[PDB]
């Protein structure tokens, strides 16, 4: 009864909040750093 | 012989690499068809073709 409102409701940066296993999802918190090695093939000559 | 005329050049990209990694690119207008040779008058760069 006296549960108040569960961290899905309730948790910083915009979290969503999820069991089985237990998640916190998309906290708009910090940076993603990336790096992607695309094939060679995907180019054309900037001379064509 | 065919004969150049108004021709001038570009470096799209450039590096160190041992093994033809420099590119190049040269307009031009010739007074034919035909054949024509190529030479670098600066013996630090060699061309491939």
């Amino acid at each position: 009864k006296e549960r108040g409102a569960s961290l899905q409701h309730t948790a910083p940066f915009g979290c969503q909040i999820a069991t089985n296993p237990v998640r916190a999802m998309n906290c708009a918190v910090g940076n993603m750093p990336i790096s992607i090695d695309i094939p060679d093939a995907a180019f054309t000559r900037v001379v064509d | 012989a065919p004969s150049l005329t108004d021709m001038s050049c570009e470096v799209p990209a450039c590096t160190h690499s041992s093994d033809f990694g420099g590119v190049a690119i040269i307009k031009y207008a010739a007074s034919k068809k035909g054949k024509c040779a190529v030479h670098s008058m600066t013996n630090a760069v060699t061309i491939r073709e």
